[PDB]
């Protein structure tokens, strides 16, 4: 069927080839070189392999080229050209290289080789003996390029080595590391960095890695437009920042003494160091940067000393700013991502002030919420494509190959075993496998149970009680070895991963602090009768198993940049380690090794990069790091993304396809279930025989009258009106409502009449339909609940005994006054009618997540079982060196003769479970988590003194849970949320009255092509017209647009004043331009301008500008009045608006937007009743907690502004950890249980745990739920827009 | 901390000697705490001599046995602290030892030169 | 953390009264030494005398018959730090009608820092026999009354015109 390519072979075909030439289609994809060996001749002759055949395309066959064979489907196009003009292609040398080149065992070598080589580019300061190491390595990387070339060569022709675009990287590293071998250039650090290139030829040798990268590199290319609408918003918001905030952050308080008589200009000469900087300005104790300052009496006060100047540098080593238009664009990028957000929103309300938080609002809702989600629907919509086509051509292809098997097919046309069958039942009925079951769960439990402050008896009685279980799982796997085929009993993975089990309880048994946790893995034994731990099995199978490659990729993409990072900033890490540490020492995060380096990048990943790219740029150069960072937040986040996205569908749909029933084969626990359901009916029913052996029309002419009295809108009005009266004056308890004596007595006697209005309602309620209608509803019985509580406060305060703890507590509970309001608003009751359905949807798949972090939990408080003890010095927080108090003996002995010393443990740790439950959450949201993991790294036993890094790889405890019970258990919620959304025969967020709206509105989109306007002939405007109707004019408006952009990002803070009237008079250009095109336009657009809505955005456009202008001129001139002046000079940024026009990208963007507000108007109603319920109950207790962490002189529960202001801050979980742990504090030395507050008797400076963990877990619960509620509705108004 | 300086310099007699003594910190260069150490030395064993120093600025002890020929030729903020000596003499081969202190860096920088007296 | 409330103006006689002098800080956190001193001119007398001066948690009171044994520290206790210069008076008379002053001095401790400073508080009391009731409880008892009155009368009402309305549509059909 293939002749040998001979010589007469060679020169016919080259004969054939040049004849048509003189005289003078596609390739396909089934064969083409390097896909597979197809199938229609099946084998292939043994006595021929490798040899240079006649090529199996007749597309190539008037080309020149020939095909080898490798002993495999694999089949490569080779050249027929000759190697490099000195090579025939029959000659032995070429022969032998294509051998080499063809055998497996070559493509086995390059991967050892590429291995170990990324094993030891692993190494930081590697010894003398790795460079033998290296030269033998550059040997063999050596003779399979040379292979390569001697096959088919440099740069002959098509099909040579250099033709496919991944040879490219091997020739390049191969020339650096030969041209570095001597020559002397550059520094070592840039030289060694280019051997990570090599790591890139896993990629090219591994197989499917290169489609998948090939998948990556075209949806990155196809993501531009949302990536340039990116861009372009947080530019326009960097611009709105600069704007209102400039020179800020620059904010600082300055001595009023200034001895010497030395100007402020005079000082900051001669000041470089931390505490000269200190001795000028006011630090609090332990910061690095000088406190900020404010102007308005909202901003920040500083004390009395001090007064406020605008001089020094800005936070965070002067990297945090709104001064210049990069360093905004910079602070805006991450804000968009959450990245530490929280601390870049306290610093601006501190330097400006309170007031400013709405622009926080208003742009976390924009970024950080609408363009991210779309980000990401955009992304995942290449994916529903993709797969979508890759599906229907593989139904396609087996729809062919069953067609081609069907023409073929058409063409064709007693020892042991009598005692051994007891136990064949008895180890397979139902009891025994429930019995195993029952057994498991007990031993959850049972293993849940330890704790740090262990007594003895307990720890025996565990030790016994483990030691029994694991006899019973031994007994019962002997009893499936020794009385069952010991080789069919390892055709069942069950039976394979429950005696590695065995085997490794054994090992414990019959012996470290880990090997009593594998006990833990056969909790998943449940999976086989529990349909969603299974659900979470495939998840997890599927990460390893189908769509293992892209597990791969981002494995290898990690590995990269933990390499790249520690060879670009390793030794400035170490040289340069005083600028970012004043001990002197490295950081807890760097990249000198190779594990840290890792860990910075799994953290960049997880989404914490600013904080680490600080000390990047302090120690390695700006423009370095930046670049490295951003490059690893846009690989790594795409990356892991896609693997998100790919498997959640896999999981979702390829996997989920019902072809068999719910458990086809009986179930051990339905038959054990069906069996105690038989025995309970008949024993019920023979013991019921047992015992029956042994034995006037006014009363409706007035409920009509009030049934109707409870109906009227007026009615509806006057209560809703009282609601939200009662409601508000709640906000008014602040602390300081003792000094407010009129508004306290009238706030005391309206909460009487509201009391009684209330009541009224109630009866007349009551009266008006009756009980049965009454305490059938469940807005009624809250309802009834409310009043009663209200009722009950009534009576005992008129009764006396206001002082009693239970009434104070039921006082307290007034907070739940506004949810009085959830029943008669119609959007916050449709969403709360949504919502509720989704409880039972979602119940098993939190259940399954709560047994997740159990198991972590028990592992955790194995690992770290009160070992977060420490000797603290309490002046100044610092752990006392492992050197002088080893341990709590020696920390107590210190406590004897020092005085501030404490043998200290954290608030939030693992000494049980449920602490260990918090520390999890803590972790999984990021937020706390890095003081666990210094914790826990610290490790050394029970009652011995922390030493730093001396448990260093317990950050893979952490990093494990992060990868399994936060990306696998997201992963698993967001999928049994897509098919509940599958499961509806067919908004549900929208009430009857806005759906009439939104049908009427969906035209407007849909709108037919406006007419155009005629052509109007009259002398001097004819040619206006003409002028004004061409593709010219409109984009040298835009293109000035554009310019106009660039003059006002070209300001910044301390330019000099011809610099500002030079922009000032550039814009007053503009300004004049843009009234001019106005007046063509209309004296051009008769009658017309203004019946398109763009044109009348251009005309109020031109008006806002001129009077913006003006009343910027005017107030600079009088009526100083900076605030004011800044935001009147912010309409100038509506030129820059207007360019959305004429970009089919934005639009759409924001009809999608003006389509789902009315959605994300319910919900945030419904939000901002949670919140201030919230923040009401904040006021109540956690008004007098210690101000500590994150609560203090400004954040705190004091009011209602700063009680909403840290509820809008913990909405996105943003350090919500931080104003826990004030209220964690219950017992002294860190409370003062008789504290005075003056001008107050609240005696008592800390709160109860247990209400703060609940507050504070709760919040962050419903606020999760409804933005996944909100992202949910914008969502499906997209996938309808689209 | 990274020290620069020549294994072995040959000069001729009579003709000026520049000895090379270069480092590189991270860290700016300020006189305020800057340190320099030159010594001066007959052999490896042998006793060392304290002739230029910088604790503030520039001191030259004027030992007699270079009598007036020692200048400073460097610059601390460009990082290169070398010394010129002038007319040089038979007696003055010798081993010169370079010590810097730039803090917040604790290393101490050595840098030793062998000068050879050339016909 | 701290209030500042201003003080009553009703000493009852025979009876206890207490003056509440509240001077805080601006920043809580910072460390301070702190002292009072109280002086005192009665309706009908022209310049103020000093009373008493508290400091380093001691009293002292001045050589004052209209004071003598009648007035007790009743601030900030246990500290050197003081914001709440109250005192009180066990036994109110007729001569403890006039204005009082209550100078704080406060003595901020920062680094290298040692700053001085100055508030003065004043302070009116009128004695009286009888306690009358504060025209804002008062108004605002009255109001709620009339308030619950009118509610009740506009109930009531709507209820008779409705039941004679329904009466009449069932009689009608
Ligand atoms: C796929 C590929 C994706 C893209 C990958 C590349 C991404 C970004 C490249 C950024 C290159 C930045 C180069 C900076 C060069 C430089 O040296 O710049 C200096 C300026 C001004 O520094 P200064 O003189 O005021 O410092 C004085 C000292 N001090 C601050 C202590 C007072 O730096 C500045 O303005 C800061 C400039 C920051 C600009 C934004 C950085 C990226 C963020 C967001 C983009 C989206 C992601
Ligand atoms: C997707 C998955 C999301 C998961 C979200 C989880 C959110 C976090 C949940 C809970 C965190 C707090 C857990 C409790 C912390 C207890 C801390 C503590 O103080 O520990 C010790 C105390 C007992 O005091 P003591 O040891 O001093 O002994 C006193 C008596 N003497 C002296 C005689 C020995 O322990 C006690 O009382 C403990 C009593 C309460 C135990 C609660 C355990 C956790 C329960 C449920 C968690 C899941 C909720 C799911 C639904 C919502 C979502
Ligand atoms: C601090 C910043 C300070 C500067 C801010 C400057 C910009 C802010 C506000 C100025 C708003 C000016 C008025 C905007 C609406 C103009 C208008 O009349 O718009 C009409 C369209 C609906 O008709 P249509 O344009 O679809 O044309 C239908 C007929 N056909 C298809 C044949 C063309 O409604 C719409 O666009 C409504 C769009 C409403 C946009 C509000 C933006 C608020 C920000
Ligand atoms: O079900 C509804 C029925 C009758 O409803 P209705 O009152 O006629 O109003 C609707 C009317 N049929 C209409 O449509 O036009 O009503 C019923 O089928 C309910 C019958 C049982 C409940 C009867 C009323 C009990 C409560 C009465 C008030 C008790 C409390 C009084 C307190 C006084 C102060 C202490
Ligand atoms: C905040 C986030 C966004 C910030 C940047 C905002 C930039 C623009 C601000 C002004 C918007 C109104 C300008 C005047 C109306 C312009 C206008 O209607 O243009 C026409 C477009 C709609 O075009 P279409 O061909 O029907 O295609 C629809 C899809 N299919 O329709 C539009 O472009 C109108 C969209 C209006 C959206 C209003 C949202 C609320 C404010
Ligand atoms: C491991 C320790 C900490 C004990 C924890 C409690 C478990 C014993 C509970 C928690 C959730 C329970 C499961 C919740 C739901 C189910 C599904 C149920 O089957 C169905 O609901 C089938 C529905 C269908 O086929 O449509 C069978 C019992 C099972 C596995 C339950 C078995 C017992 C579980 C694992
Ligand atoms: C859904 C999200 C809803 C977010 C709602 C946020 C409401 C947030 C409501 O409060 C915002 C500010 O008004 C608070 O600060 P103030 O201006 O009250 O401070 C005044 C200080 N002085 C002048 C008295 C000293
Ligand atoms: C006794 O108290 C309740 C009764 O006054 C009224 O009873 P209902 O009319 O609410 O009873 C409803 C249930 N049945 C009567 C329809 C069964
Ligand atoms: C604070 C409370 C609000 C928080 C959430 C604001 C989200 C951000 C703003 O969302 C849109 C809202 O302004 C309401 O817009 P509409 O008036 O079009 O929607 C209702 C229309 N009808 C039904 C009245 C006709
Ligand atoms: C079946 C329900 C109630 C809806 C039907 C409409 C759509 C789009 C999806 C379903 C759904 C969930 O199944 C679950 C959630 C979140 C669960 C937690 C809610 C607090 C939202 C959510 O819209
Ligand atoms: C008040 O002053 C009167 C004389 O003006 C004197 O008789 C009386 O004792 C004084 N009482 C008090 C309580 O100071
Ligand atoms: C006020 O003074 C009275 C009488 O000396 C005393 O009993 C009480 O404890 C004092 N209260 C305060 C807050 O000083
Ligand atoms: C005040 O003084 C009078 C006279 O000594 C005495 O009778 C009375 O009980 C005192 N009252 C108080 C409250 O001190």
């Amino acid at each position: 069927s293939f002749v040998h390519f001979t010589k007469q072979s060679l020169a016919l075909i080259e004969q054939r080839i040049a004849e048509r030439k003189s005289k003078e289609p596609k390739p396909s994809s089934d064969l083409e070189a390097g896909k597979q060996l197809p199938f229609i001749y099946g084998d292939i002759p043994p006595g021929m392999v490798s040899e240079p055949l006649e090529d199996l395309d007749p597309y190539y066959a008037d080309k020149k080229t020939f095909i080898v064979l490798n002993k495999g489907k694999t089949i490569f196009r080779f050249n027929a050209t000759p190697a490099l003009y000195m090579l025939s292609p029959f000659s032995p040398l070429r022969r032998i290289s294509i051998k080499i080149l063809v055998h497996s065992l070559f493509s086995m070598l390059i991967m050892c080789t590429i291995l170990t080589n990324c094993i030891f580019m692993t190494m930081n300061n590697p010894p003398d003996w790795t460079k033998n190491v290296e030269y033998t390595f550059t040997g063999i990387y050596t003779f399979e390029s040379l292979v390569k070339i001697l096959a088919r060569g440099f740069c002959v022709g098509e099909f040579t080595f250099l033709r496919d675009p991944w040879n490219w990287l091997d020739f390049v590293v191969i020339v650096f590391a030969y041209l570095t071998e001597f020559v002397n250039l550059g520094n070592v650090s840039a030289l060694r960095t280019f051997r990570v290139l090599r790591a890139l030829k896993t990629i090219s040798v591994i197989p499917g890695l290169k489609t998948i990268v090939g998948a990556l590199i075209q949806s990155v290319k196809k993501l531009s437009d949302v990536m340039i609408l990116t861009v372009f918003c947080l530019s326009v918001f960097a611009l709105i920042g600069l704007q209102l905030f400039m020179g800020n952050l620059k904010h600082k308080c300055f001595r009023n003494s200034l001895e010497n008589n030395e100007t402020l200009e005079s000082i900051m000469n001669t000041l470089e160091s931390e505490e000269d900087f200190r001795k000028y300005f006011y630090y609090l104790e332990g910061s690095k940067d000088a406190l900020l300052c404010g102007f308005s009496t909202d901003s920040g006060q500083c004390p009395e000393g001090y007064t406020c100047v605008k001089i020094g540098r800005n936070p965070d080593y002067g990297y945090t700013s709104f001064d210049t238009f990069s360093w905004a664009f910079l602070a805006l990028f991450r804000l968009m991502t959450q990245d530490y957000w929280e601390n870049l929103y306290q610093q601006t309300l501190r330097a400006a002030g309170k007031t400013y938080m709405i622009f926080f609002v208003v742009v976390i809702f924009l970024g950080s919420f609408y363009l991210i989600n779309l980000i990401l629907a955009v992304v995942a919509m290449a994916y529903e494509e993709q797969n979508q086509a890759n599906i229907e051509e593989a139904k396609q292809k087996e729809l062919e190959f069953q067609q081609m098997l069907d023409r073929l097919k058409k063409e064709q046309e007693p020892y042991w075993i009598k005692f051994k069958k007891c136990i064949y039942f008895i180890v397979m009925d139902p009891f025994v496998d429930l019995a195993i079951t029952i057994c498991i769960v007990l031993n959850t439990l049972f293993m849940a149970m330890e704790h740090h402050p262990m007594t003895e008896e307990f720890k025996n009685v565990l030790a016994i009680g483990n030691l029994v279980f694991t006899g019973i799982f031994a007994a019962e796997m002997v009893l499936k070895l020794i009385a069952m085929d010991p080789y069919e009993y390892f055709q069942v993975g069950w039976n394979i991963f429950d005696s590695l089990i065995v085997t490794l309880s054994l090992v414990e048994l019959f012996l470290l602090s880990v090997l009593r946790s594998f006990r833990l893995l056969r909790v998943f034994k449940l999976a086989k009768s529990w349909p969603t731990l299974n659900m979470l099995i495939k998840i997890i199978g599927n990460s390893v198993g189908a769509l293992g490659n892209l597990t791969l990729v981002l494995a290898i993409i990690v590995f990269i940049f933990a390499v790249v990072g520690m060879q670009l900033f390793g030794k400035s890490y170490k040289e340069c380690v005083c600028k970012i540490n004043d001990d002197c020492t490295l950081p807890r995060w760097h990249m000198n090794d190779f594990f840290h380096s890792f860990l910075i990048v799994f953290r960049v990943l997880c989404g914490e990069w600013i904080e680490t790219m600080w000390d990047c740029m302090e120690v390695a150069g700006q423009a370095m790091c930046l670049i490295v960072y951003m490059m690893v937040m846009v690989i790594g986040n795409l990356v892991v993304l896609n693997l998100f996205l790919a498997l959640l569908l896999s999981s979702f749909s390829s996997d989920n396809l019902t072809a068999i029933e719910e458990d086809p084969d009986a179930n051990n626990l339905q038959i054990a279930v069906t069996r105690i359901k038989k025995g309970i009916n008949y024993v019920k029913q023979t013991l019921r025989e047992f015992i029956l052996k042994a034995f006037g029309k006014i009363w409706w002419n007035i409920r009509k009258t009030c049934y109707k009295i409870v109906e009227h809108s007026w009615f509806e009005s006057f209560i809703v009106l009282m609601i939200l009266l009662s409601s508000g004056a709640l906000a008014f308890e602040d602390i300081y409502i003792e000094r407010k004596k009129t508004i306290k007595i009238i706030l005391e006697y309206a909460d009487k009449i509201f009391t009684y209005i209330f009541i009224l309602e109630m009866l007349l309620k009551w009266i008006a339909y009756g009980y049965k209608t009454y305490f059938t509803n469940a807005w009624c019985w809250l309802d009834f609940l409310i009043v009663d509580v209200s009722l009950v406060t009534l009576v005992a305060n008129t009764l006396g005994y206001s002082d009693l703890g239970p009434i104070k507590s039921l006082r307290t509970l007034r907070a739940l006054r506004p949810l009085r309001a959830l029943s008669r608003f119609e959007g916050m009751r449709v969403v709360v009618n949504a919502l509720i359905g989704a409880i039972p949807s979602i119940m098993n798949v939190l259940l399954v997540c709560l047994i997740f972090w159990l198991i972590f939990s028990i592992m955790g408080v194995n690992l770290f079982a009160g070992k977060f003890y420490e000797c603290i010095n309490t002046t100044d927080g610092s752990r006392f060196p492992a050197s002088q108090v080893p341990n709590r003996s020696e920390c107590f002995a210190l406590m004897n003769v020092s005085q501030n010393v404490r043998w200290k443990n954290l608030k939030v740790n693992f000494d049980n479970v449920g602490l260990g439950y918090l520390s999890l959450l803590q972790v999984a949201t990021f937020k706390g988590w890095t003081i666990i993991m210094y914790a826990a790294v610290d490790s050394v036993n029970v009652d011995k003194q922390p030493k730093y890094e001396y448990s260093l790889y317990m950050y893979i405890y952490f990093v494990v849970f992060i990868i399994f019970g936060s990306f696998f258990t997201l992963n698993l919620f967001i999928g049994v949320i897509i098919d509940n959304f599958n499961q509806q025969k067919k908004d549900i967020f929208m009430t009857e009255e806005q759906k009439k709206y939104y049908n009427a509105m969906k035209k407007l989109g849909s709108k037919k092509p406006q007419k155009p306007i005629p052509r109007p002939g009259n002398k001097i405007q004819g040619c206006i017209f003409d002028l004004v109707t061409n593709q010219a004019f409109d984009i040298s408006i835009m293109v000035l647009i554009c310019l106009n952009m660039v003059t006002m990002m070209v300001e910044k803070e301390g330019q000099s004043q011809h610099m500002t009237e030079v922009l000032y008079w550039i814009n007053v250009v503009f300004i004049i331009l843009f009234t001019g095109e106005c007046v063509l336009k209309l004296i051009s657009l008769r009658h017309y301008y203004f019946t398109v809505g763009w044109n009348i955005f251009d005309f109020v456009v031109v008006i806002i500008s001129i009077v913006g202008m003006f009343l910027a001129d005017l107030i600079e001139t009088y009526f100083v009045s900076p605030t004011l002046f800044r935001v009147i000079r912010l309409a100038r940024i509506g030129r820059i608006l207007r360019l959305v026009k004429g970009a089919k990208g934005i639009r759409t963007l924001l009809f999608a937007l003006m389509m789902s507000l009315p959605a994300l108007f319910n919900i945030g109603l419904l939000l901002f009743l949670v919140m201030f319920i919230y923040a009401i109950f904040g006021m109540s207790n956690f008004a007098y907690v210690k101000k500590e962490d994150g609560i203090n002189d400004m954040f705190n529960f004091e009011t209602f502004g700063n009680s909403m202001i840290c509820l809008f801050q913990i909405t996105t979980s943003a350090g919500w950890d931080g104003l826990l742990a004030p209220i964690l504090n219950s017992k002294p030395p860190d409370c003062d249980p008789k504290k005075v507050h003056p001008g107050s008797s609240v005696e008592g400076d800390c709160g109860n745990p247990s209400v703060g963990i609940f507050y504070f877990v709760s919040y962050i619960i419903i606020s999760f739920l409804v933005v996944v509620n909100m992202y949910i509705a914008v969502i499906l108004e997209n996938f309808s827009v689209a | 901390m990274e020290v620069t300086v020549p294994a072995t310099l040959n000069v001729l007699n009579g003709s000026d000697a520049r000895l090379p003594c270069t480092f590189n910190s991270c860290y700016t260069v300020n006189h305020k705490q800057f340190s320099l150490n030159w010594t001066y030395q007959e052999c490896n064993n042998c006793s060392e001599e304290m002739f230029l120093q910088f604790r503030m600025k520039i001191i030259n002890l004027k030992l007699e046995r270079f009598q007036d020929r020692v200048e400073f030729s460097g610059n601390p903020s460009k990082y290169d602290v070398s010394v010129m000596l002038r007319n040089v003499q038979p007696e003055d081969e010798g081993i010169y030892n370079c010590y810097i202190m730039n803090p917040p860096d604790r290393h101490r920088g050595h840098g030793k030169i062998h000068l050879q007296v050339l016909m | 953390g701290c209030v500042e409330v201003d003080s009553e103006t009703e000493a009852v006689y025979g009876m206890t009264f207490k003056i509440l002098c509240i001077s805080c800080k601006r920043r809580s956190e910072t460390n301070a030494e702190t002292f009072t001193e109280w002086t005192f001119r009665q309706k009908g007398t022209e310049e103020f005398v000093k009373i008493l001066r508290y400091e380093n948690e001691v009293l002292q009171l001045e050589e004052d018959e209209r004071f003598e044994g009648r007035v007790v520290w009743n601030g900030s206790r246990g500290t050197k730090d003081l914001q709440d210069l109250s005192i009180f008076i066990t036994n109110v008379t007729y001569n403890h009608s006039g204005d009082y002053e209550c100078h704080v001095y406060r003595l901020l401790f920062f680094e290298n820092y040692e700053h001085n400073t100055s508030v003065v508080k004043k302070i009116h009391i009128e004695v009286v026999d009888k306690a009358n009731r504060d025209m804002a409880s008062i108004v605002s008892e009255i109001m709620m009354y009339v308030l619950i009155v009118v509610l009740t009368i506009w109930l009531v009402a709507e209820m008779i015109y409705c039941y004679k309305k329904i009466a009449a549509a069932t009689e009608t059909a």
